[PDB]
RNA sequence: GUUAAGUCUGGUUUCCCUCCAGGGUAUCUAAGCUUUGAAAAAAA
């Protein structure tokens, strides 16, 4: 029994349905390659930084990605790979609020207002060595899904 | 059937006596033991009016209130000023989630009119000057919480969560 | 020759940071996102290493015929940029 | 790697154990000297004294008090007892 | 009581972010953040600390708000966009320099504040030199991060 | 007409990586030992 296979592919699900442009797809899939490999070596809290860093985290995307949490008829849009970095960060956050790591009120009322996604970044950082440990056989997941499904150039 | 009233936690004295419970039922959701508080509700959208302070409804997530839950009804003068409704108990937002909750709840808010003469500008204000720490612990975590000074010695705890754990944003007007 | 902490930052700040960009060939600007660094080792950078063979037949001819004729080769990347030609010393006939 | 605090001595790197692999070399030795006449008192001894102070981070013959490790983890150490010879060879703190 | 450079960096940027309140200002930090890290290898840490603290224009009032910004979160940097954002990067250089106690507060105060003490400052810059390069580009690489995230590109 | 005096301004913005490659190949058990020694016909 691995749930988390299960967790990968629902949330690989609701991504893979959030984006429209075929080449954001493969840019998710690029994505998948690259930062679990990235997490296993540098650890979760410089990858989460360098992430949202390149995920351009404005309201605006912001809430397509909050309305992914609930809709499924959600989408995410920007450029390629603006929104692969989003659907990542929506990845990783999925996984946090499923396995109860952080209230998924908490998330929400934090992905609205600016003044709170600092403190979402400091309960992360607090929780990253559990993270770290936990979240390492649903990112493979992630992977494998994308380099299975998502086709490449 | 159960129900809880929330109490605004603000930095003002205007909590003395609105309300006409003190324990009701035989347990409370914000819980004090030997860590501090526990099952906070954090109302989120609605600010504090503290020229006879209620919680204003704003548009905002940003602006948001905090307080502790009790049950019962306030004072029996009232019924046309409040957001009293019935919550699934999951609905509820809450930190330092430690006793789950039964299905169901009642709750009360101190409410008015979202005043439609000005523009609504905020100021979030913290919760120091801990002289009004102390005479908020004696307002309001003294009458309804009888557990202090009897299970409780530890103030000095109670004392550094109201500070961090006990916030609200200000109407400023 | 420094001490080992001091001599780490002066080192470590004595490579060669070049920024390069890509030009978006319409508008004949830097494209979106097309910016970042390499780090260069300088020239006449010495490094040291050493190539051990085991006993055969062909060691001999190696040693005695390839290593003696081999004096450039091109390391690393970036290679059409010129950046990767390098003279082996041979300690053996240095030193 | 290491960057020392409180200390005036400059290391680059340090040498760490931990307690867990030290109690595995103790019960090596320790079963290793009933099944043979053989004894490693000087060894038992050191490991001993060492493991008697568990619970603690300790700094083995240095007197850094105080450092942090591999550039994440911080650490305060005490002086187990400034008489144990070191059982690596060379004169780098182990922690 | 010791904060990893990530964590160090997120408390920084938190006074830093409620410290710039037009947006502009914010916006300007962001480019700050993205290139001051580069210039801080390529010219040495020293000569592009004084080249922030010159392009900061203390100016004896800023450098008052950019004191009160060290003791409470009720703080607010005043002056031009581009101006408050340097004085804000070199809030973010001093917060490390003293967090991580290389240099003391009442020090750096004084050689902000006047002229004498400047150059006692550069001395212990150069005395204190392998102590601040040694990882202060790591909290600077996450200050970039954390203002690529936070603040919407121009 | 004469004199006399210059004054203001002294770097800003954007871009901070993108794409491919995310393992391939060989080996996937081998050789032994495969039952031995006591009890086979017992007293009523």
């Amino acid at each position: 029994y691995e749930e988390d296979y299960k967790l990968a592919l629902e949330a690989f699900k609701k991504v893979f349905n959030a984006l429209t442009h075929y080449g954001a797809k493969q840019a998710f899939r690029s994505r998948a390659r690259d930062l679990v490999e990235e997490i296993y070596n540098s650890g979760f809290i410089p990858t989460f930084f360098y992430i949202i860093s390149k995920a351009e985290l404005n309201s605006d995307s912001l809430d397509s990605l909050i309305s992914l949490f609930s809709s499924d008829n959600a989408i995410l849009r920007g450029s390629d790979e603006n929104v692969s970095y989003s659907a990542y960060l929506f990845i990783i956050l999925y996984y946090l609020i499923k396995r109860g790591i952080i209230e998924q009120k908490f998330l929400i009322q934090a992905l609205r207002c600016e003044k709170t996604r600092l403190d979402l970044i400091d309960k992360l950082y607090n929780l990253a060595p559990i993270i770290s440990a936990k979240i390492r056989t649903y990112l493979l997941a992630i992977k494998r899904l994308s380099e299975a499904l998502i086709e490449a150039r | 059937s159960t129900q809880r009233e929330y109490v605004f936690i603000p930095i003002t004295n205007s909590i003395t006596i609105d309300v006409k419970i003190t324990i009701g039922g035989s347990d409370h959701i914000t819980n004090i033991d030997e860590r501090g508080i526990h099952n906070v509700l954090v109302i989120t959208g609605y600010a504090v009016d503290e020229k006879n302070g209620r919680l204003v409804p704003t548009l905002d997530p940003c602006d948001y209130v905090k307080g502790i839950l009790v049950a019962g009804t306030p004072q029996q003068a009232q019924s046309n000023d409040f957001l009293t409704l019935k919550l699934p108990a999951n609905k509820l937002y809450l930190i330092r989630k430690k006793g789950n909750i039964s299905d169901d709840l009642k709750i009360y808010i101190p409410y008015s009119s979202p005043d439609a003469r000005n523009s609504m500008k905020t100021k979030p204000v913290s919760i120091s000057d801990d002289t009004i720490v102390n005479n908020i612990i004696k307002e309001v975590f003294d009458k309804i919480y009888n557990i202090t000074q009897k299970e409780k010695v530890k103030i000095e705890k109670v004392k550094e969560d109201i500070k961090e754990l006990f916030s609200y944003y200000a109407l400023e007007q | 020759v420094l001490e080992d902490s001091i001599g780490r930052e002066v080192i470590n700040r004595s490579l060669i940071r070049v920024r390069r960009i890509r030009i978006d060939r319409d508008k004949k600007v830097v494209e979106t996102g097309g910016l970042w660094s390499e780090e260069y080792v300088p020239m006449k950078t010495i490094f040291f290493s050493v190539l051990l063979g085991k006993e055969s037949k062909e060691s001999a001819i190696f040693a005695s015929c390839i290593l003696r004729n081999l004096r450039y080769v091109i390391l690393g990347g970036k290679e059409t940029i010129g950046k990767g030609i390098v003279e082996l010393r041979w300690v053996k006939d240095v030193i | 790697r290491i960057i020392e605090i409180d200390s005036a001595k400059p290391y680059v790197w340090v040498y760490v154990t931990t307690y867990e692999l030290l109690k595995k070399v103790k019960l090596y030795l320790d079963s290793i000297s009933q099944l043979s006449n053989a004894s490693f008192s000087n060894l038992k001894n050191k490991i001993d004294t060492i493991l008697a102070k568990e619970g603690k981070n300790i700094t083995l013959d240095s007197d850094l008090k105080s450092a942090i490790l591999n550039e994440d983890f911080y650490v305060e150490l005490e002086a187990l007892n400034n008489k144990i010879p070191s059982i690596i060879n060379a004169g780098v703190p182990l922690l």
